[PDB]
DNA sequence: AGTGTCTTCTTCTTTC
DNA sequence: AATGTTGTCTTATGCAATACTC
DNA sequence: GAGTATTGCATAAGACAACAGTGCACGAAAGAAGAAGACACT
DNA sequence: AGTGTCTTCTTCTTTC
DNA sequence: AATGTTGTCTTATGCAATACTC
DNA sequence: GAGTATTGCATAAGACAACAGTGCACGAAAGAAGAAGACACT
């Protein structure tokens, strides 16, 4: 999965998360590997490297 | 001057008008050759998310918890609204519990007709197997939105504003700027029921009420070309409904009907 | 329309729990009816019933003004002139007052009766399911049918129907002149998708180049 | 007609064009009939404004404090600005007390000239005796904003965002992710300030390095509209700098440059 | 300028425990740049090199001694990586080296002399020498040495003022592109200009204007 | 200071006021000899003579 | 003079007083019963009715 | 999806490579044999077919 | 009468 | 006594460079 | 042989965002975990 | 004996 | 499971409709 | 009499806030006011 970084509600941006599924304004999102998989709103995602 | 370049963004990270004039290098160039440190490379995509609704005047509904601290000891007001024609009904309990939004719903239907699915907060009153029970034996469908973003009820928590105000308003209109006495707001709310939805609100050109008893839908409509991920417009589609964004687009070959923004959208011909 | 003349009225049996003192309103045109509690014969306890009664339907014009217990008070006379609504206060029971309210009364009578029997509680009913009691019968009243029509009160006092065509539309654009008049679509940014009346074509005019006819 | 209107608004405030419909009332009578409510309407307020800069350099030099988490033994960082040619000088200090700005105004006099104003904030070491004696002694005026606004000092406020995004990036060259060591806390401001000053900054023409030693100073500009209170623009002026938001116009016949926003400035013929 | 610039470590114990001062100067309208530091460290003089570089400006061919800790390969690197010529050369040596111990004493007699001025006949306290050292700067660089009309500061920076701005090409009503114009305050969208010789101002639009050569 | 040009039922370009106080979307009504409280919109109005 | 509904620290709108005298972007605000006058940016006060 | 060609280092329109639901901007793509994400810049890709 | 599940009575968790 | 601001990204527009074509 | 005809550039507008002495705190409804006491099979 | 300023301490206040 | 929005203001044009101007 | 200025209204075309369960709390530097032990007078 391409890696991408989200947004915690601290304002602070966390690496080491994959995308699995995304739809049509929401995402799945896995830890790098602590899995919590977790749906993500859209404007929270932003891609690396 | 390039070699020295090289090394000097790694060395400084100063910028590409500097480094062109500094080692007397075109800026094409100097863009190409300034990608090396996600550092000095943010990359900022973000993507777009918006528009979730429904269709039909009487399929999708919305419901949410407010406080008022000018309200009476009952401070609590339980507010839903019809996402297809804009209806505004709310109701005054003080006492945030399960049994109250069994009650609010009951009163609520009685003027409205029944529904068939209901979207909201993921919160405690909402979960408790009496009230998914209660759901089960009336036969609404239910679902709920993410754990945590406000947005997803934009519909409501846009109008629950207007409602304050409108409030707020006729309360310090004749003399009450302060905890309203027990024996008015009874009295006030129902006027505030009426003026709501029995007249234009903003500029559209129909009042809701109506809108809501008689709507309007339509079959097959004009040609139109939708920018897709694929880059460009494609073709195949027809819009239906469109107002100020929030776009609805049928398929033309087979069938399917989606919701998208209101920039991927050309009026074909 | 069906909004000429309503009719109120105030009702006992306390067997139903405290907050008693029941009082009803009912429309001839259409046979709606609702209904409140209420704590005592108050004359202020009788706006509050009519504005939500105004809030549920519409604005009357004509309503049947029972006669004797508060309906006489400077307060609640002036409070209806605000609004300026034509009060009868005529001679109840024979031709006014109690003229038709009878069956609604023994109708929600029956209701509230069979909906208590049907869940419970012999006795007086526990202060604690008044409004998700009364809610109930509110919609079976209003909404599954009162006779033996296909005449239901909401239907009959709102006329719903369906649109699928739009106001007329006038392209008086080409040298100033327009054709008989065509439909309007969908009103997206830029243009306006129009229709031909009668062979039914969809052209993009420009939203600067139509006018509402008449 | 015009009855009944004044009543239906004074009871139940709506909109205009809603008022307008089921009265049959014009657009202009619907307005100057709804502008009769205080409690509604009476929306537009506030203005704008902007901060006296110098022509030449060395006159409107500006100060102020931070704190950096990551500087871990001594953080309080100190920045000066020179609002003329845009320079900056920054200091290293464990405590805010009023000997630690006496310091750091030892360091910024011997590296740029001698300044005539260093307009700052309010804040308890700056307004103290020992300061004022100190002050006195070299010759130089003072003075400061209103106290608890912030925008005051704009230009250190925005100065500051880059100073600490430069040192982020920096940091995270060769690798730390913590504190730095105080072995290397040392010579890596200099590289900060050495990028920062020997070079292009953003996309303009010229160092401020060169741009302190040699500005340009002019004598006289072309004639100018420039807006009055009344719609009416005054022309006769003539102006000095224009930057993204200022101008620095003047008098043909007084003499008395002054600064105002740059929407408020055409040109002549 | 910035060509010879000369450093040098010499010891003073009227001072901090600090028992060390790094010197630099540059042998072109001499200005002179010292720190504070304590111990002897080659990372010590790293840090004067970066303070003196970031203060003054990137020089070439530097000399400052040879021996001590100056021959440590971090060191040779370090320099490198920046890219300057070193040059090896005997600390003092007399010839056109001697200037830092000319200066040497002036230092030392203007530091004592303003010490004593203010009181401390023996010793200064810890929190007095930040400032009393940075004084010391500016009495030194701002003002002529014993016998110029000009300051090491101007005659290093070459201080100007000017009030007109580039030449700048004119397109004019002919397609071609007129010569002999200058630029004015860049107004929205026009871009006022000058003559050279015969005083006009006129406003232009920026679309009809181009930079000249 | 200067007086103003006003409308509010028929025309009273008559002289007592000011834009002493001057706004983009008001005017700040007061006369020289009573004061008003009231402000009036600035676009409907104009200078005075 | 003209009053004011002068923003607070937090936020709101208040009938708090009248302004004495103007200049630049900043204005002397007075009090309408303990009289302590207040300078404040201009940006922060609104006019009545 | 598609086969793609973008810009590598030595500048040229190869193939190889097959782009998922793209996105404005920056987006990812894919290998055939190796299965390798990566993402690259918008003005840098452009179909194949 | 040990335990053993049933009863009850606490002590933490989530979401707003 | 005492007033917002710039470095980075994005999208909009006129002119040459290889078909072009009848 | 002149339209034309697109396409690849070289550039102007035009927004965007964060910067400010430092961050947490409590109340309430419903449910789940676990654990101690109590009467029946053992 | 009543005071009583001098000095020292003890709080309270205001900005960030 | 599970995706921003809409009533209020200003500023930007055209063309019919008076008001004129040699 | 054709070219011109003014308006006014009529659009229309963008921008523009505020809504989310409730709001605070703490550290530090410098100064200022008031009060108590104390050795004049007394
Ligand atoms: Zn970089
Ligand atoms: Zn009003």
């Amino acid at each position: 999965g391409p890696p991408v970084k989200i947004r915690i509600e601290t304002g602070e941006w966390e690496k080491g998360w994959n995308v699995l599924v995304w739809g049509r304004g929401y995402a799945a999102v896995k830890n790098r590997d602590t899995d919590k998989v977790i749906w993500v709103p859209s404007r929270k995602v932003k891609p690396d490297i | 001057p390039l070699r020295e370049a090289k090394d000097l963004h790694t060395a400084l990270h100063i910028g590409p008008r500097a480094l062109s004039k500094a080692c007397n290098i075109s800026m094409q160039q100097a863009r190409e050759v300034v990608q090396t440190c996600p550092h000095c490379n943010s990359a900022p995509a973000l993507e777009a998310g918006v528009n979730p609704r429904g269709l039909g005047p009487l399929q999708i509904w919305q419901t949410d918890f407010t406080l008022e601290p000018r309200m009476a000891p009952r401070s609590w007001l339980a507010v839903t609204v019809d996402t297809a024609s804009s209806a505004i009904v709310v109701t005054q309990h003080g006492r945030v519990t399960s049994v109250a939004v069994q009650h609010h719903w009951a009163t609520a239907i009685a003027v409205l007709g029944r529904p068939k699915a209901i979207k909201t907060d993921n919160g405690s009153c909402f979960t408790s197997k009496s009230t998914r029970e209660w759901l089960a034996r009336w036969g609404i469908a239910h679902t709920t939105g993410i754990p945590g973003n406000s947005q997803g009820q934009a519909m409501v928590e846009r109008a629950n504003r207007l409602l304050k105000d409108k409030i707020r308003v006729l309360a310090e209109g004749d003399g009450f700027m302060k905890r309203i006495p027990t024996s008015k707001q009874g009295e006030l709310l129902a006027k505030a029921m009426y003026a709501l939805n029995h007249f234009e609100r903003g500029e559209n050109t129909k009042t809701p009420i109506q809108k809501h008893w008689r709507p309007t839908v339509l079959t097959e409509g004009p040609p139109v070309k939708i920018r897709i991920e694929t880059g460009e417009w494609e073709k195949g589609w027809n819009v239906l409904v469109w107002g100020r964004g929030y776009a609805a687009v049928k398929n033309r070959d087979t069938d399917k009907v989606i919701w998208v923004p209101s920039r991927k959208v050309k009026p074909d011909i | 329309g069906p909004l000429q003349i309503w009719q109120t009225d105030f009702t006992l049996e306390p067997r139903m729990a405290p907050r008693s003192w029941l009082a009803v309103t009912v429309d001839t045109a259409s046979s709606a009816i609702v209904v409140t509690q209420h704590g005592r014969v108050t004359s202020v306890a009788v706006q509050h019933h009519w504005a939500t009664a105004i809030a549920v339907l519409g604005r009357p014009k004509a309503i049947k003004t029972d006669n004797g217990s508060c309906f006489t008070s400077k307060s609640t006379r002036e409070w209806l002139a605000r609004w300026g609504i034509a009060h009868t206060t005529g001679i109840p029971g024979n031709s006014q007052g109690q003229a038709m309210v009878e069956r609604a009364n023994r109708l929600l009578k029956d209701k509230i009766r069979v909906l208590a029997e049907g869940d419970g509680f012999m006795k007086r009913i526990p202060t604690s399911k008044q409004g998700e009691l009364l809610a109930k019968a509110m919609y079976a009243l209003n909404h599954f049918e009162r006779g033996e029509n296909t005449k239901t009160p909401i239907q009959k006092h709102w006329r719903p129907t369906v649109l699928t065509e739009g106001p007329p539309v006038k392209i008086r654009i080409e040298t100033g002149e327009w054709e008989k008049g065509w439909n309007v679509l969908v009103w997206g940014r830029g243009y306006a998708a129009v229709k031909n009346r009668d062979t039914d074509k969809v052209i993009w005019v420009p939203s600067r180049k139509v006018k509402p006819d008449i």
